[PDB]
């Protein structure tokens, strides 16, 4: 459901975006997010390789954010890979695109339908990424997201959520 | 329902690993391809949870999903971790995971006094790099007995 | 905040026990957490320098070799742009597969990388497993930066690593011009007619 | 918080009589060490300590099995749980916490009643050579290190030799670490 | 009713006077060490101390097994007076018969140590009374490795020398010294055996 921190990591490990909005404090904000993002890329690699002797992903439209971005049930792209961590204080969602660009959403609202409401928000942040960061000639590839339009295009949609 | 059941000690050793479809309950051939990297997974996520935990009582992992299976954990305060790889369509198995600790492990391992309570084999090659197991006869029988309705 | 401009990832690769991690931990400022090596495998420390009035974060990922992480480390060289093969002059069998690491790292890293080659543990100067002129030559027909990398009382790394970020910087420092934003006029009382 | 849950564990636990057993059992296995050594008393403390160690190291997993508790770190939390839901669960008694140090370290554990020295009279040759309930220092030293602390415990005084109370002055010296699961590559 | 404490600390106390017995015989004063306030104490724990009895010299083992019945003797002849103050009606000190005190012990002692009766009692009329219980309480939780069941009965055989001493103590409370042996004697459906002399 709810989101408290957007983290956008690269296709090569280290992150390119995070905003820990409504922290109501000053949190720790330096290279510990870089080593956290690389740790999530590593455990996303490791959770492929262990799988037992077994050898889905159809969301819907819940009207998140208030015309909207899409209409129809779709698929995912990662099966042998980490999808959702669950703990007591928070709950971490993650969403891989097809090209390899993982989106991480830390959630301060805890306790399967949260996947259904979660990835229909994490694709609506992917549409704002592809609309407002890809068409940006000052933005080179493989570089932190220094654009200031991307912040208050996603802030409106997340305060439209919660 | 249940793919695999594992224990990990304080001194970083897998000591029990039941893999189903009537596979090995022992670390003969399925060792080292997921044992001390499953332990590395849970240790890395347990390490990043304590840096990210506000409040006073710091938390620990309750479940790690993937797109296919789930990992369930119960990390006791003495450093002895019950991890359990399951299917979908059913909620948290934390009640079963403390039932095992409250009626099988303390009934038949710690109150067994023939066997060691496993902390090491008492060397400095017990930090991660030594192997040993439990194999108490009554323990394995009731532990294969209880999980067997959960197919 | 964050406020750096570019971010490179640089792998440290070699055989086990050639001395990469002790070479790392003097050299990067720190990584704030000791953590562990061998839980996920590869560990990583950061280093910030500035080149040409641009500010650079470089993320060093040194890779362990315990034979378990077979597919894992090959997934970790994906997208890797800077590289450093480390070898020690005391032992000799690491140099037999330094070329193996080189042809595995030319594979599936990027389109183009900039691989350095560094000889750790020059302190025990009286135990040279391989001559430095042969490794210098093998760097010369493989387009590689070569440094003595002597262990203790050395800066070989504090000039060679800066030179590696320079050569990888102009491999990707493409172009820009200006962000001055000084053009202002037109403060009227608006006699409009539509 | 705790004292409700302590009585909650005192409604689903197996019980038996504390008089006429267990003071008998502990007094019989201290009479054996009295006669086995052959009437020497400064050695029986250093065997009852080494026996209480081994009985505490296995008790701690039962106590974490009964009540779901996290790994305690400060000496507010260990001193709260020892006075409220360890001794209350296992021995029906509760201590009290006085004599607190500077810098939150070394405290005392005054026991009000004691169901180990209950109805025991101690003979005159051990007024200054014996600690009677020194299986309790065994269970505390061998139980608090198994939640990865490191402590030191000792009796200071006892009702049998002295009018002052039964108290154990537990000292935090250091906190042990968790170890990284290999030496190296 | 009475003041009470928990059974799980008592049963775990009751399991381990046999490591105490080998730590009192072998240590007359791979072994480990610990410290206290400018001291040290040399420690050896229970898994590496019952296993010194599988490699025991025969006079050493038989010297140990007198001590287990001596513990049982002291707790029995101290227990009998408080069980007399519980109730203990209708029997005497010289006690010309024997079944009326074998009706006493299974209903009155073995409930206060183990919570149930000795559920079988066989009467050889010349004075050899068989006391059979099926599931004995402290040996509910001991097992060896993966089907090595032969080498564990002879391993675990000191643990039945506490109810040698119990029935020696509750009969030396009523007069005399007797002769005692033990058996294992497995059940017929979902064992232990004691004599009298």
């Amino acid at each position: 459901m709810a989101i408290e921190t957007i983290l956008v990591i690269n296709k090569s490990g280290g992150l390119i975006y995070q905003r820990n909005f409504t922290n109501d404090e000053q949190k720790l904000n330096s290279n510990e997010y870089l080593i956290l993002a690389s740790t999530l890329h590593g455990v996303f690699a490791i959770a492929s390789q262990l799988t037992p002797k077994a050898l889905n992903t159809i969301p819907y439209i819940p009207y998140v954010g208030m015309d909207d971005f899409f209409k129809e049930p779709f698929t995912n792209w990662n099966k042998s890979g980490l999808r959702q961590l669950c703990t007591d204080q928070f709950t971490m969602f993650i969403y891989q695109t097809l090209t390899g660009l993982k989106f991480v959403a830390i959630s301060s609202s805890v306790m399967n339908l949260a996947i259904q409401i979660a990835d229909n928000f994490l694709r609506k942040v992917y549409c704002l990424y592809s609309d407002y960061v890809m068409k940006d000639p000052s933005y080179s590839m493989e570089m932190p997201i220094r654009s200031n339009l991307f912040d208050e295009k996603v802030k409106k949609m997340v305060e439209n959520l919660q | 329902g249940i793919y695999s059941f594992w224990i990990f000690d304080r001194h970083c050793n897998c000591i029990f690993d039941r893999e189903w479809t009537l596979a090995s309950n022992s670390a003969s051939k399925q060792n080292e391809e997921d044992a001390k990297l499953l332990y590395g997974m849970i240790f890395s996520l347990r390490s990043i949870t304590q840096k990210l935990s506000k409040g006073s009582v710091k938390n620990d992992i309750r479940s790690i999903s993937t797109g296919k299976y789930r990992v369930h954990t119960y990390c006791t305060a003495s450093g002895l971790w019950f991890v359990l790889l399951s299917d979908f369509k059913q909620q948290s198995y934390t009640q079963v995971l403390q039932y095992i600790y409250s009626h099988i492990y303390v009934k038949y391992v710690s109150n067994n006094l023939l066997s060691p309570y496993d902390f090491a084999e008492n060397e400095n090659e017990m930090r991660g790099q030594g192997t040993r197991k439990i194999t108490n006869r009554n323990f394995i029988s009731v532990l294969e007995s209880f999980l067997a309705p959960m197919v | 905040g964050y406020d750096y401009d570019y971010l490179f990832k640089i792998v440290l690769i070699g055989d086990s026990g050639v001395g990469k991690s002790n070479l790392l931990s003097r050299f990067t400022t720190d990584e704030f957490n000791i953590e562990s090596k061998s839980t996920i495998g590869v560990e990583f420390a950061t280093r910030t320098i500035e080149v040409e009035n641009k500010k650079i974060k470089a993320q060093i990922w040194d890779t362990a070799g315990q034979e378990r992480y077979r597919a894992i480390t090959s997934a970790y060289y994906r997208g890797a742009v800077g590289a450093l093969i480390v070898y020690d002059i005391s032992k000799s069998s690491s140099y037999e597969n330094c070329n193996h690491w080189l042809t595995e790292l030319r594979e599936n890293a990027d389109d183009n990388v900039a691989v350095g080659l560094i000889g750790n543990k020059s302190d025990l100067a009286h135990l040279r497993a391989v001559p430095t002129d042969e490794a210098k030559n093998f760097a010369m027909e493989n387009q590689m930066l070569f440094t003595e990398t002597s262990a203790l009382n050395s800066d070989n790394v504090d000039k060679a690593f800066r030179e590696l970020i320079v050569a990888i910087f102009q491999m990707v420092s493409k172009h820009q011009v200006d962000l001055s934003g000084s053009g202002t006029n037109n403060m009227g009382s608006n006699g409009a007619p539509k | 918080s705790l004292k409700a849950m302590g009585e909650e564990i005192w409604k689903n636990k197996t019980e038996k009589i504390n008089t006429e057993l267990f003071t008998l059992t502990y007094g019989s296995i201290v009479a054996q060490l009295c006669q086995d050594y052959e009437r020497d008393f400064n050695k029986v403390n250093d065997h009852l300590y080494s026996m209480g160690y081994n009985i505490g190291c296995r008790l701690i997993e039962d106590f974490l099995a009964r009540t779901a508790l996290p790994r305690c770190e400060n000496l507010v939390k260990t001193s709260e749980v020892l006075s409220k839901c360890a001794f209350k669960i296992f021995l029906n008694i509760t201590p009290n916490i006085t004599n607190w140090s500077h810098n939150k370290d070394t405290f005392s554990l005054i026991l009000d009643e004691n169901p180990l020295a209950d109805f025991v009279e101690l003979p005159m040759d051990a007024m200054k050579s014996l600690w009677y309930s020194n299986i309790l220092c065994g269970v505390l030293k061998g139980s608090l290190e198994m939640v990865q602390l490191d402590c030191d415990v000792w009796f200071v005084s006892d009702i049998l030799r002295g009018d002052s109370q039964t108290e154990i002055k537990v000292k935090l010296n250091r906190i042990l670490k968790d170890e990284i699961p290999i030496g190296e590559d | 009713s009475l003041p009470k404490v928990s059974q799980s600390v008592y049963q775990m106390l009751l399991n381990e006077m046999v490591p105490l017995a080998m730590g009192i015989e072998r240590q007359i004063s791979i072994k480990r060490l610990k410290i206290e306030e400018h001291h040290t104490v040399d420690i050896i724990r229970s898994h590496n101390l019952i296993h010194e009895l599988y490699k025991a010299d025969e006079e050493e083992k038989e010297k140990v097994l007198a001590r287990l019945r001596n513990i049982g003797f002291q707790i029995g002849l101290k227990l009998s007076e408080l069980l007399i103050f519980s109730n203990n009606p209708n029997l005497k000190f010289k006690e010309m018969d024997l079944l009326l005190i074998m009706k006493f012990i299974c209903r009155d002692v073995w409930k206060q140590i183990f919570g149930k009766q000795i559920d079988n009692l066989k009467t050889n009329h010349r004075g050899t009374f068989y006391l059979l219980d099926y599931d004995y309480r402290p040996i509910q939780s001991f097992s060896l490795e993966e089907d090595a069941k032969n080498e564990e009965l002879k391993m675990i055989e000191p643990f039945l020398e506490i109810p040698v001493g119990i029935i020696r103590g509750v009969l030396s409370s009523l007069g005399y010294s007797s002769e005692e042996v033990i058996c294992l004697a497995s059940f017929i459906d979902r064992g232990v055996s004691f004599h009298v002399q």
